[PDB]
């Protein structure tokens, strides 16, 4: 940010903000993604691939009647899990399987199993909401959820709801996740300001007890908050370090968020109210972050590993290691657009916006209004791999390369004179399409080049 | 998992006051709905702008401003009392009037 724009700085800021690890966050060691996901599998214990073939295949029951010795265990009333229980509890088996390679098939226990799980409800609780066991007791694959006429959280789970998370949660237990700190419900008065790591909350990690708001994340909207309902950044790269990442799902072409073709609830958006939070997986495929249908100002990271400030939230949404995500859509608020390594279409919509198109030949829309393209490095758009700024409007967008001249200007010249910076703007009538040919390193030629559809002057370029 | 509180179990009147300034408490009302009584304009001074709303999380509670989203964020201590940090590092109190 020295020496650039205020927009390049708006850029830099937000690829920042969220950085982990080698600082403090809260008074407290910043853990890395890698960090994090071994705290949550420190205990060390698994499933084994018993039956040899690459997979944890895993049985479930729902219990109908107390297991044997039930009353043993000092739990009060039992109870089977309701048809909105079963439901809700399926779609979060989904949303682990979905990320691991571990199967969850209904069932009884069964000679090709790796192992078997159970869920029923419990009456009586000396403080917790819920248990399970871990995958190396004697009761592993057991979850259990409190229900009594002082709880009914568990009763009525939903996407966004604290009741689906903590079906999320327990079944974490059971595939092996630890909370990320040595604490427990009903166990004392456990707080955040005792917790191992700064990024010990609900923005990282479902298995957190501390909310997201304690590390800045806002996810209230119209008065009230939200809660991840499928597993988040953490989460996944914990639960891939155990069983191994599903290359499988998803990979063909998916979008994320409106128009979703992910065919998950917590990755659908259909209106401008909605609260998204989740984390994104995919197998494969030229993918899409879909977030047109906000009206809020939103900053949109297309990093592995990165966040983003989603539909007037902020540090809701975010893309898992080792996902390679192309797209990004705006929406008619002033947004930024962050792009990555790929080649990425980036659209801004309605509203003036920001776009970073990074490594690789990217298309870049602004839309309407006034939008700034920025520049970073010389390989963000080279002679032999260059962006096209789709609709570049002269006299109100703006390309910005600040962050390569660090505002020491260009020479603007009918052809390279030998220098560092020298800039030749061409306009090819038959094709609509402006030029931009900068020589960065003063070899004489072009090291640079960006092409606009629609002519480009001098004026439109901030350098 | 923490036992997230209701509405209905977290409404009832609250003194508010900042440690080292005691004698300078508010008491305001929440109501089961989620909003608070008129006293609430008392937590202004700390706050800057007014809360309109509150909700529970399993860990504490978020009181909401005007536009729905914007939060101070306090952690549950004990069986009614939450406590945060206004003005910097000063440490906020809230407990069962
Ligand atoms: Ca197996
Ligand atoms: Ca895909
Ligand atoms: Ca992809
Ligand atoms: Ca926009
Ligand atoms: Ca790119
Ligand atoms: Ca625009
Ligand atoms: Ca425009
Ligand atoms: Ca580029
Ligand atoms: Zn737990």
């Amino acid at each position: 940010a020295n020496g650039t724009s205020s927009a390049f700085t708006q850029v830099d800021n937000f690829s920042h903000f969220y950085d982990r690890g080698n600082h403090l966050v809260n008074g407290k060691p910043s853990f890395t993604v890698d960090q994090a996901a071994d705290q949550l599998t420190r205990s060390g214990a698994s499933w084994y691939d018993l039956n040899g073939d690459g997979v944890i295949n895993l049985s479930y029951t729902f219990l109908t009647s107390p297991p044997p010795g039930y009353a043993s265990r000092g739990l009060g009333t039992f109870s089977s899990f309701s048809g909105l229980q079963k439901e809700q509890a399926k779609l979060s088996l989904e949303s682990w399987a979905d990320v691991a390679k571990v199967t969850f098939t209904e069932g009884p226990a069964a000679r090709g199993d790796d192992g078997h799980m159970t869920f029923a409800n419990f009456s009586a609780s000396n403080g917790g909401a819920a248990f399970a066991y871990l995958p190396n007791s004697s009761r592993k694959g057991e979850s259990w959820y409190l229900i009594n006429k002082d709880y009914d959280v568990n009763k009525t789970p939903g996407e966004g709801n604290y009741g689906r998370q903590t079906l999320t949660h327990e079944i974490g237990h059971t595939l092996g996740l630890s909370h990320p700190g040595d604490y427990n419900a009903g166990n004392g008065n456990p707080s955040y300001r005792d917790a191992v790591y700064g990024e010990d909350t609900r923005a990282y990690s479902v298995m957190s007890y501390w909310s997201e708001k304690n590390t800045g994340q806002v996810f209230t909207k119209t008065g009230e908050g939200a809660y991840a309902s499928a597993p988040l950044l953490d989460d996944i790269a914990a639960v891939q370090k155990l069983y191994g990442a599903n290359m499988e799902t998803r990979a063909g072409d998916t979008v994320y968020g409106f128009n979703s073709t992910a065919d998950r609830d917590y990755y659908s958006a259909t209106s401008a109210t909605d609260k998204l939070i989740f984390s994104v997986w995919d197998g494969g495929g030229n993918d899409t972050l879909d977030f047109s249908g906000f009206s809020q100002n939103q900053k949109i990271n297309l990093a592995a590993g990165s966040f983003s400030d989603v539909g007037g939230m902020t540090g809701n949404v975010s893309i898992a290691q080792g996902v390679t995500i192309e797209n990004a859509i705006g929406g008619s608020g002033n947004d930024l657009l962050l792009g990555n390594a790929a080649s990425n279409i980036l659209k801004g919509g309605a509203g003036n916006d920001i776009i970073y198109g990074g490594g690789g030949a990217d298309k870049l829309w602004g839309g309407s209004g006034s939008d700034t393209f920025v520049y970073r490095e010389v390989s963000d758009s080279t002679p032999k791999a260059a962006d096209t700024l789709m609709d570049f409007q002269t006299g109100l967008d703006k390309i910005d390369l600040t962050g390569i001249t660090h505002l020491s200007g260009l020479n603007f010249v009918n052809a390279f004179t030998g220098q560092a910076g020298d800039a030749v703007v061409s306009y090819n009538q038959a094709s609509n399409a402006g030029s931009l040919q900068v020589d960065f390193s003063g070899h004489g030629v072009a090291d640079f080049l960006i092409t606009t559809v629609g002519q480009v002057a001098t004026y439109d370029i901030v350098a | 998992s923490l036992m997230l509180l209701s509405p209905a179990q977290v409404a009832g009147s609250w003194t508010f006051y900042v440690q080292g300034a005691e004698q300078d408490a508010c008491t305001v009302t929440l109501k089961k709905d989620r909003t608070f009584s008129a006293q609430v304009s008392c937590l202004q001074a700390w706050l800057g702008r007014t809360p309109t709303t509150w909700s529970p999380t399993p860990d504490g509670l978020l009181l909401i401003g005007k536009d729905g989203s914007q939060s101070l964020f306090l952690e549950l201590r004990e069986a009614g009392r939450y406590e945060g940090s206004v003005e910097g590092s000063k440490t906020l109190v809230m407990q069962r009037a």
